[PDB]
Order: structure tokens, then C-alpha cells, then sequence
């Protein structure tokens, strides 16, 4: 089962929330009806995966946190299959937390929202501050600067080709063949 | 006076240029004031935040053409309006250059700053 | 007439967000500079970080001798001692298996995390196989 660490945190995802959490009754409920013999759950917390967020990734880790790249988490879900783990869960109901240690940043929300505002604020600053020193810079050097540092483009007309067959240099196609069929078929047949 | 004047080297334009303001609301602002290499300050420390800048700026500039200018020389003192309405001087506006087509100080307070004098119209003027 | 056995050699990747000039955002997986497979991945797993704290090394031929690492495919690597041992005193590591309490919560048990890691660990190796489970 594919619970999350995101109980009504990040908010504004309907009820995703109240689905992942609602998932985690199936642990108590192992115990107390009768199919335990039929179905063993091995509930995954399921943590950070990469593949929108992925910008902030990189900032979230300098916490001391891993996120995980999808074959990461892919590889982190097939441990749960192995003999060993598939024992254990017969035995009674595994809970699995592959969250990389990302429920111990508090606010995480807070923290998450901090981080793509420092980054899109940057991000629109230096585009801003670049095409007014751009505009700047062209009304002192006019536009003749700028039509000279323009560059013409090439486009690709169709040329469509026979295809003839490539002829190799005559000492090439000597050696593909054996030697002794110099003048041995007739060519007329 | 009518004609022809190949009068490149004789030229000159000396006009005193509006006192333009520029009110540093914002911090995305000031860094874009700040990247201005003309904008000289005294205390560079000197937090501008939330203030009303003034520029005693007078440009002169050479033409070697009837468009192209030869040379442009833009200077003049930046003050700060202080709450209690008493401006001081804290930077100089400093821009030399070469081969200019328009003053950018100028064209950058057009734009970004404000003249003080903004005269109003009528919806429908008066024949007196 | 051995099984077939998932076992990822793929070289893992993090997260690297770069702001050019023009204050163009760009995103990108780049090769982890540490983490160069996954029995490393698991190690790295193992240990946990600093906020993770409450209170072996393998030589390859991975990008250099494609033909060499293939010549040691087949052979299943006999671990010295697996990386359960190499997990810090009151340290929780990345990946963890929790156990329910008496009093009624899930903590982090450091014996089944142990035994999943172990497992994680000899896949990264050997490689786990799938023979005859349906899915």
C-alpha cells in the first residue's frame, strides 16, 4: 500500500490525504477479521521521488534528507518482495518507511514554500535585471549593434534522392568477393 | 539659422534635465538601481528601503553626427527625501561613455522614475 | 538453470537546479558524486544523516571496463559482514522497518530494519529474483 508522510500538511490535494491515512487501518484490521490467511499487508511509506517539486529537490537535501529518483524508490519497493520480507509479513503486518528521514524537517510545508520563492524570486530578479540592462544597452549603442551581433538562420529545403546504389573503389569490392571470380560467370546469364 | 551646417566639431548640448524621482518601495528595485554602475554613493551601506530619491542630474553632450552623439557626460548630485522633509546628497549619478545614441540615466528615470510636475487636462478643454 | 535475477546496475542520480544568467531555472539529474551503484545507495541508506540521529567498500570497473564488470556477473559476491552491522548507535536510518508498540504507535525496530537492509544490501550484489510469483 502506497501511504504517505503527507496527512493534510501540504493541504490543497482534495482528499489524497484522507485516502493515504484511511489505507493504514489495514494494519489493525489484519488482526481482528478473518482474511489474514488470504491477504498480508506490507504497507510503504512512500518518500520524496523525483518524476513541478524536482526544482526544490536539490534544497530540501542540503537539509541532510535523501529524495529519491523513481529507479531509487522502484529498487527500495522490490526489497519489500524478497523471501525474507514476504516471511516477515506472513508473520504479522510489515510498515515499511522508505520517506528518507524526511519526517524529522518540521514544517515541511513552511520549509518547502520558503524554498520556491527563494528560487522563483531569483529566478525573475536576474530575468528582469538581464532585459533592462538589455533594452539599456541597445538604446545607447542603437540597434545597429544588434542587427550585426543578429545572426541569419538556414532552412533545410527537401531534396529528395534516387538512392542509387554507393559504388565502392574497385580495390574494396576485390577483396568482399573471392579473387578466382574474375572472368569466371558469364554475364549475359 | 538656415541650411547646411557641418557643424560637428562647434556643437555642443548642455540642457539641465529634469529633477526626476524614483520611491525604492521595493528590494527587487533597489538591485536594479544598485546594478546601475552611475549610481555612486557615498555610504554604499546607505539602506534606501522605503524612501524618496531625488536627481539634481544635467547632461551635456558632444555630437559627431545629427543623431549619434560624439561623446555623453552625465553628472549631478542624488539626494533622499528625510522625514522630516530635510534632503541631503548621497550619491553623485556619474555616466561616461563613447559612442552614445541616448542618455540611458535620462531614459531610466523616464521610465522607472517620475518628473515632479505632472500637468493634469481637462475631459473637455475651454474655448476661452 | 539459475533464476533470473533483478539486479539494477544504473548509475544513480540527485537533484542539481542551476540559475543561469537570464534567471532561467534548470533542472537535471546529474550522477551523485558519492553514490556510484546501488550497494553503495544501501550503505549511504544505512548510515542515515545528522537529523536521522535522535536521542565496507567493493573495487569495480563501473564507467571504465564495461567487459571486465560483465566478467563479474555470474559470480554471486560472498559478503564479509552485511551493512546491519554499520548502522550508528541511536541512528535511524533512511530506509526503516517500524514495529507496533504495545502501548498502540509504530516506532522505528532496528532488528527488522536491520533484516531489510541485509536483503536490500544482497540484491544490490547478488540480486533478487521473482521466479514463479504472479503479480
Amino acid at each position: 500500500l502506497p501511504m504517505s508522510p503527507n496527512h493534510g500538511t501540504f493541504g490543497g490535494d482534495g482528499m489524497y490525504s484522507e485516502s493515504k491515512l484511511s489505507l493504514e487501518t489495514l494494519f489493525n484490521r489484519w488482526h481482528s477479521e478473518s482474511w489474514a490467511n488470504q491477504l498480508t499487508v506490507c504497507g510503504a511509506i512512500i518518500g520524496w521521488t523525483r518524476g513541478a517539486n524536482n526544482i526544490i529537490a536539490e534544497g530540501i537535501e542540503k537539509m541532510g534528507v535523501r529524495t529519491f529518483s523513481q529507479k531509487e524508490m522502484a529498487f527500495n519497493l522490490l526489497g519489500l518482495l524478497t523471501p525474507e520480507v514476504v516471511e516477515l509479513c506472513q508473520k504479522s503486518p510489515v510498515m515499511a518507511d522508505l520517506n528518507g528521514g524526511l519526517q524529522f524537517v518540521p514544517e515541511l510545508k513552511e520549509f518547502t514554500a520558503k524554498l520556491r520563492k527563494e528560487l522563483v524570486e531569483t529566478s525573475e530578479v536576474r530575468k528582469a535585471v538581464s532585459i533592462e540592462t538589455a533594452l539599456e544597452h541597445k538604446v545607447v549603442n542603437g540597434n545597429s549593434a544588434d542587427a550585426a551581433y543578429a545572426q541569419v538562420e538556414i532552412q533545410p529545403r527537401a531534396n529528395i534522392q534516387l538512392d542509387f546504389p554507393e559504388l565502392k573503389p574497385y580495390k574494396q569490392v576485390k577483396q568482399i568477393a573471392p579473387a578466382e571470380l574474375e572472368g569466371l560467370l558469364d554475364l549475359e546469364r | 539659422y538656415r541650411g547646411n551646417y557641418t557643424d560637428f566639431e562647434n556643437t555642443f548640448q548642455k540642457t539641465v534635465e529634469p529633477v526626476y524621482q524614483m520611491h525604492i518601495k521595493t528590494s527587487k528595485d533597489i538591485a536594479v538601481l544598485r546594478s546601475k554602475e552611475w549610481f555612486q554613493l557615498d555610504d554604499e551601506d546607505f539602506d534606501l528601503l522605503n524612501k524618496t530619491l531625488t536627481f539634481e542630474t544635467e547632461t551635456e553632450v558632444t555630437f559627431k553626427n545629427a543623431n549619434i552623439f560624439s561623446s555623453v557626460k552625465c553628472f549631478g548630485p542624488i539626494k533622499v527625501e528625510l522625514p522630516t522633509k530635510e534632503t541631503v546628497e548621497i550619491g553623485i549619478v556619474d555616466y561616461e561613455a563613447g559612442a552614445s545614441h541616448g542618455n540611458p540615466v535620462v531614459d531610466f528615470l523616464k521610465r522607472n522614475g517620475s518628473t515632479l510636475e505632472q500637468k493634469v487636462n481637462l475631459e473637455n478643454p475651454i474655448p476661452i | 538453470d539459475v533464476d533470473p535475477v533483478y539486479k539494477d546496475v544504473a548509475k544513480p542520480t540527485g537533484p542539481k537546479t542551476a540559475i543561469d544568467k537570464n534567471g532561467n531555472i534548470t533542472y537535471s539529474e546529474e550522477p551523485r558524486e558519492k553514490v556510484r551503484k546501488l550497494s553503495q545507495y544501501v550503505q549511504e541508506m544505512a548510515l542515515g544523516g545528522p537529523i536521522t540521529k535522535e536521542s565496507m567498500d567493493v573495487e569495480d570497473a563501473l564507467d571504465k571496463d564495461s567487459t571486465k564488470e560483465v566478467a563479474s556477473l555470474p559470480n554471486k559476491s560472498t559478503i564479509s559482514k552485511t551493512v546491519s552491522s554499520t548502522i550508528p548507535r541511536e541512528t535511524i536510518p533512511f530506509l526503516h522497518l517500524r514495529k507496533k508498540t504495545p502501548a498502540g504507535d509504530w516506532k522505528y525496530d532496528r532488528q527488522l530494519s536491520s533484516l531489510f537492509l541485509d536483503g536490500l544490501e544482497k540484491a544490490a550484489f547478488n540480486g533478487v529474483t521473482f521466479k514463479d510469483k504472479y503479480v
